[PDB]
RNA sequence: UUUGCUCCACACAAUAUAGAUGGAUACGAAUAAGGCGUCCUUGUGGCGUCGCUGAACCAUAGCAGGCUAGCAACGGUGCACUUGGCGGAAAGGCCUUGGGUGCUUGCUGGCGAAUUGCAAUGUCAUUUUGCGUGGGGAUAAAUCAUUUGUAUACGACUUAGA
RNA sequence: GCAGUCAAGCGUUCAUAGCGACAUUGCUUUUUGAUUCUUCGAUGUCGGCUCUUCCUAUCAUACCGAAGCAGAAUUCGGUAA
RNA sequence: AGAACUGGCGAUGCGGGAUGAACCGAACGUAGAGUUAAGGUGCCGGAAUACACGCUCAUCAGACACCACAAAAGGUGUUAG
RNA sequence: GGCCAGCAUCAGUUUUGGUGGCAGGAUAAAUCCAUAGGAAUGUAGCUUGCCUCGGUAAGUAUUAUAGCCUGUG
């Protein structure tokens, strides 16, 4: 449907996000995920810090190197979450995950593009108010992720330069509205508006 | 069973105005001002008249309702704390070793410095919170007085001291040494 | 952390230049010859990289090398290395760095009497080494057949694998070690009978 | 057991040489089709009189329809129910629109609140609570206050494309 | 320095609240809330629109900002009388919601020719607007 | 080691393709709350309005889009130039100036289209690459062997040699 | 082999600080049985030495709670390999 | 370990129960269209992130027969009686 | 007529829609209309008490300046 789809992770539930993205891949749709630090997980912080440490101890006894790798960074947690839902060992497996990209923050290109959300994975829409959840930035750093401060730094910076972007944009349409009204009541307007436009 | 609506009444005085966007509460009165973040809750605050503000839960379960009262309570001591104020009093209690207490200061700071507890050669320091102001009471023996605008802050700085004087490796029935909260009240008198 | 640029000094000793090669004598020694141009024009090129660093950069490090030729060694080929610069403010650091291009830094300007300092270095090398001395394992008893500087049991039957934690023969020494808290008892001068 | 109908069922002991015209007993039965309904009738009759379906006959089978299908009625309901460790009688109130919807939710409740499969439940009485304030359960009496209104906070529209270009808004 | 407590102002499920059915037989049809069954179920009635008085799940229906004076548990005909009286239909009709609805309904019923006309037109509007959007 | 290397231009040839076929169309934050407009005392402010899906918005007519005329407008847009800025998270992209030049379906004309036979993806994209031509641009090193011993089972490492 | 529930008792007094009868519910698989499924064209048969790693039902070391904890010493319990 | 009746495995593939001699379903010549069984339909994976009413929040939740275990006894957790 | 297709009319099988006429039943039950009686989650009116000029509140009050419920037709 599109060349590439950018998803503003913030407020998306790890597994449910995983599930849709996975499929979109296999159906031939590229997806680049942003802001995985702001990704949510059901259940409060401690439960998902437990679960993670549970994961931590599984390792090849005779050689901790040649067995399970434990990645920390939110993106790479989200990739584990996702890859486990792709027949990833197959040719078709590697095929799908070539198209996929996961990111902390919003770097070049994608920060100039637009990003979408997945209502069937948005936490606010899905979780019941009352229940507690975890943010992937916090979970990651509390198991040794290294870059919580630097990301938050660069996104503080980003959010300023895009407000500047927005500020000017919204202004220019106040004109474009002001234009689209001096041409209201005109003959072409009524005709158009009589055709549902 | 999900009660379709229960509500509470936070009553307002002549001194204060209290203003709430989303669930960020700001109470400002004579004593200064304080603010609280109720966003963890889901209630609906509704101004009725300058001296009255209802808070409410729609179709809430037992636990939810049960959070209603305590929201009311929480905001209510914000309202009081900014009019009357809070004054937590405490007493040194020692059966041989004169517990000696002082305010010290390293890089702004302000700490409460406890010495010689049970003769310990060690020096204890509890920091003084922002908001709370400690007085060493005159005309009272071994009494210490934490004043200020916020119950939560006063009562915490209070409990910090009193717990930094926990006695170990002796029977704490016989060895009752410590600093203890002996009176909780308000700052402005009469009330 | 990622390196953004690296402004170099204009004139560069043959001591350093030699480090950039594998066959000095055969070579045309063209190292850094076009770079050295960059100064030619007014200054333009350098002062932007320099400027570039200042604008960005959370950390400034300095590229120095040794005067091996003063040392009594035969070595000739000097040692280049980056030293992070911990005085104040990025700009102030790169100013400092630019000021010292082609210029010499003392040792008194770094260490004092009775400073604790750490030492970073590659351990002496011993080569392929048996288990008894590489790992400080028990000598096996005298009577044992087919060798006794060994480990008798290389591991349980299960996991049916030798493990990463049991001792084997192999390279000893030439390991890198960061060794801390050595005190400076004397800082000597060379011009000093 | 499905979406329910309610049936008047009438049966009787098979007529005999010297007892023609046996007595004729009726039960209202909530069941989904009439095949189940007759099964039930015989089921309850055998836990009552000396009869078997073998020695008796159904005389009539008639769907009873809701008298006032779009009148909100308050229902008192009387179940006998079997649990894992013994049996029990119960009384619940249900505020719906027809005995039939009322029995549907009952059976659901019992399933949900008490793990009680269909088999384990006997309906003893379903009756219209005539005068309010003989309504005895709080969870119903809540809905009988005057001028009652309420909001439906945190409203959740259902998306129809995986992706959305806006950010959801639960206002309502 | 008055006190200033936000609000949050929800549409309510109250006798006489008008909903817009979304699922099924009726659907797009308006109807009014007569009596109120439970937290999830109301009794609705929409006689002017054809929708049969019935019990419905609140999740099948979407509450509109419109409301009108209707006695609890009022039968079909009284519904009709109070509805026409309150003139709820003209109110609904005249709102962005109901207007935006017709707007899409029309677009859906264009003709490949009409569509071509919509384009030629959108050209004409574009020419003279972009022109004004460049002169002040 | 038979005139080699590199950037930019075009030419021919191959070789590909995890799968173009109008547009990946940029705040942030909250969701028991928000967006936008406007007002002002500039605030947790007043007032308005919107949602209830992008079912949108923008683009979209012309031999796959030909050859031509005029008019109204001074608008739009493509391309190569040029002026001044901004972007280091992977910036490698964005904005702004000025003349030039093409197109404009904003409007009104002249001409063309068939026979591809009643459909046959009916070929319009973008990857690497090879060979000559000519416009700039540039003129090394590594390895073997020897050699040191801060190194070494052998390789490796570390030195040295116009 | 290890851990419970009930509480008649023990503990100057006082069921449960520390213990616990009569009963009764369990866990464990370093006891020993029971069995005979796998190997009898062969899986080297006791113990020590050596060395790694895991388990916790923790002996010591960290921080606690309890006591028939005055102090000293000890006992019971928690987080804990 | 040993008897009764039937049905199976042994001699038997196929679909389900991830896996598996015996369970569920169904018994096989070579094929095409259709419909189903048992069992399923977030993604791996064909197939509703369907509808509906409740219940449940676990600092060792729970998740489908055979089946891959848990009990006495307790809880002012919460739900209905 | 060799290879392969498209369309049409049909035949066997099968799948998914639109639409027409009928039969049951409490000859559905409802709605609706008629009528009789009623009551409260008591509409109008009335009384009374506070109360920024009528708004509340707590009485009386059964269709009034809303309506509902129940049977019978
Ligand atoms: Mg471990
Ligand atoms: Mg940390
Ligand atoms: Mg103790
Ligand atoms: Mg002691
Ligand atoms: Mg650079
Ligand atoms: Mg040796
Ligand atoms: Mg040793
Ligand atoms: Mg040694
Ligand atoms: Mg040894
Ligand atoms: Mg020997
Ligand atoms: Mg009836
Ligand atoms: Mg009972
Ligand atoms: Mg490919
Ligand atoms: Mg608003
Ligand atoms: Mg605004
Ligand atoms: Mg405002
Ligand atoms: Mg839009
Ligand atoms: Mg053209
Ligand atoms: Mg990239
Ligand atoms: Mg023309
Ligand atoms: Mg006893
Ligand atoms: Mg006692
Ligand atoms: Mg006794
Ligand atoms: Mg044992
Ligand atoms: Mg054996
Ligand atoms: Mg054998
Ligand atoms: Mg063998
Ligand atoms: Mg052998
Ligand atoms: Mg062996
Ligand atoms: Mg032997
Ligand atoms: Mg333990
Ligand atoms: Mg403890
Ligand atoms: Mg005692
Ligand atoms: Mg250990
Ligand atoms: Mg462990
Ligand atoms: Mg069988
Ligand atoms: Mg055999
Ligand atoms: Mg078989
Ligand atoms: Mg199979
Ligand atoms: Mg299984
Ligand atoms: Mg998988
Ligand atoms: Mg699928
Ligand atoms: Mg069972
Ligand atoms: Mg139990
Ligand atoms: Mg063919
Ligand atoms: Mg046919
Ligand atoms: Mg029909
Ligand atoms: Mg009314």
């Amino acid at each position: 449907v599109e060349p590439v789809v950018v998803i503003d992770g913030k407020g998306h539930l790890v597994g449910r996000l995983a599930s849709v993205v996975a499929k979109q891949l296999l159906n031939g749709q590229k997806i680049v995920v942003v802001r995985a630090e702001e990704l949510n997980i059901s259940g409060e912080f401690f439960r998902n810090k437990l679960k993670y440490h549970d994961f931590l101890r599984k390792a090849t006894a005779f050689n901790k190197t040649r067995g399970p790798f434990h990645f920390r960074a939110p993106s790479r947690i989200f990739y584990k979450a996702l890859r486990g839902m792709v027949s990833h060992k197959t040719a078709r497996g590697k095929a799908a995950l070539e198209r996929l990209k996961v990111f902390e923050g919003i770097p070049p290109p994608y920060d100039k593009k637009k990003r979408v959300v997945v209502p069937q994975a948005l936490r606010v829409l899905r979780l019941k108010p009352g229940r507690k959840y975890t943010t992937l930035g916090k979970l990651s750093t509390s198991v040794g992720w290294k870059y919580e401060d630097v990301v938050a730094k660069l996104e503080a910076k980003r959010k300023v330069s895009s407000a500047e972007y927005y500020a000017k944009k919204r202004a220019f349409t106040k004109k474009v509205a002001s234009a689209n009204a001096t041409a209201a009541e005109s003959d072409v307007a009524k005709q158009l508006a009589a055709l549902g436009y | 069973m999900k009660y379709i609506q229960t509500e509470q009444q936070i009553e307002v005085p002549e001194g204060v105005t209290v203003s709430i966007k989303s669930r960020i509460v700001k109470v400002v009165g004579p004593r200064g001002t304080l603010t609280k973040n109720l966003k963890h809750i889901d209630v609906t605050f509704t101004k009725v008249n300058n001296q009255l503000i209802k808070v409410a839960v729609h179709n809430g379960g037992r636990k939810h309702v049960a959070a209603l009262r305590t929201v009311k309570s929480l905001v209510d001591n914000m309202i009081t704390g900014v009019t009357k104020g809070y004054k937590y009093k405490m007493r040194y209690v020692y059966a041989h070793f004169p517990i000696n207490v002082n305010i010290v200061e390293k890089d702004g700071a302000k700490f409460i410095e406890v010495r010689n507890f049970l003769g310990d050669k060690k020096i204890r320091n509890v920091p003084v919170r922002d908001g709370v102001t400690i007085e060493f009471s005159t005309n009272v023996k071994d009494e210490i007085v934490l004043s200020g605008n916020s119950v939560e802050d006063v009562s915490q700085n209070a409990a910090d001291l009193q717990q930094i004087c926990r006695v170990r490796n002796k029977d704490i029935r016989k060895f009752l040494d410590g600093i203890y909260v002996s009176h909780k009240g308000f700052i402005t008198e009469d009330l | 952390l990622r390196s953004l640029t690296t402004v170099w000094a204009e004139h560069l000793s043959d001591e350093v230049k030699r480090r950039f090669y594998k066959n000095w004598y055969k070579s045309k020694k063209k190292a850094f010859t076009k770079y050295s141009a960059k100064y030619a024009q007014d200054g333009a090129g350098i002062e932007r990289e320099l400027a570039r660093i200042k604008k960005y950069a959370s950390v400034v490090r300095v590229l120095v090398h040794t005067q091996i030729r003063k040392t009594p060694l035969a070595q000739k080929k000097a040692h280049l290395a980056e030293i992070q610069l911990n005085g104040g403010s990025i700009s102030e650091k790169v100013d400092w760095a630019r000021e010292h291009f082609e210029k010499t830094v003392a040792v008194d300007s770094v260490f004092e009497q009775n400073e604790m300092i750490d030492a970073i270095a590659v351990t002496k090398g011993h080569g392929f080494e048996g288990v008894t001395h590489r790992w400080g394992t028990k000598k096996l008893p005298r009577k044992t057949h087919r060798g006794l500087r060994k480990v008798a049991c290389i591991g349980a039957w299960h996991p049916a694998h030798v493990m990463w934690s049991v001792a084997r023969a192999g390279q000893r020494g030439y390991h890198s070690r960061t060794s801390i808290n050595h005190k400076i008892y004397r800082v000597g001068k060379g011009d000093d009978e | 057991m499905a979406h329910f109908k309610e049936y008047q069922v009438i049966g009787r002991r098979l007529p005999t040489e010297s007892v023609p015209e046996p007595k004729l007993f009726r039960m209202r039965i909530f069941a989904s089709n009439e095949v189940i309904a007759k099964s039930r009738y015989w089921y309850f009759l055998q836990k009552l009189h000396k009869v078997k379906k073998a020695s008796g006959e159904i005389v009539s089978i008639n769907q009873i329809n809701e008298a006032h299908p779009t009148k909100v009625k308050n229902f008192g309901v009387w179940v006998r129910y079997d649990s894992r460790s013994g049996t029990h009688n119960m009384y619940k109130e249900i505020r719906d629109v027809s005995r039939v919807a009322a029995v549907e939710t009952l059976y659901q409740d019992m399933a949900a609140r008490h793990r009680a499969r269909f088999r384990s439940i006997h309906i003893l009485k379903v009756a219209e609570i005539e005068k309010t304030a003989d309504v005895k359960r709080q969870y119903v009496k809540q809905f009988l206050t005057k001028d009652l209104k309420f909001p439906l906070p945190h409203r959740v529209q259902k998306s129809t494309k995986t992706f959305s270009y806006k950010r959801p808004s639960t206002f309502y | 320095t008055d006190s200033i407590v936000k609000a949050s102002n929800w549409r309510l499920v109250e006798v006489g609240r008008v909903v817009l059915i979304k699922k099924g037989q009726s659907a797009g049809k308006l109807a009014a809330i007569v009596e109120i069954i439970d937290q999830k179920k109301v009794l609705i009635d929409g006689p002017k629109a054809g929708v049969p008085r019935q019990a419905i799940n609140l999740g099948q229906v979407v509450l509109t900002p419109l409301t009108f004076a209707l006695p609890r548990g009022a039968r079909t005909a009284t519904v009709s009388k109070k509805w026409a009286a309150a003139a709820v239909c003209e109110k609904w009709a005249a709102s962005s919601w109901a207007k935006k609805i017709a707007q899409r309904e029309r677009r859906a019923a264009l003709t490949d020719f009409e569509r071509f006309q919509v384009m030629v037109l959108r050209k004409q509007k574009r020419y003279t607007v972009k022109k004004a959007l460049a002169k002040a």
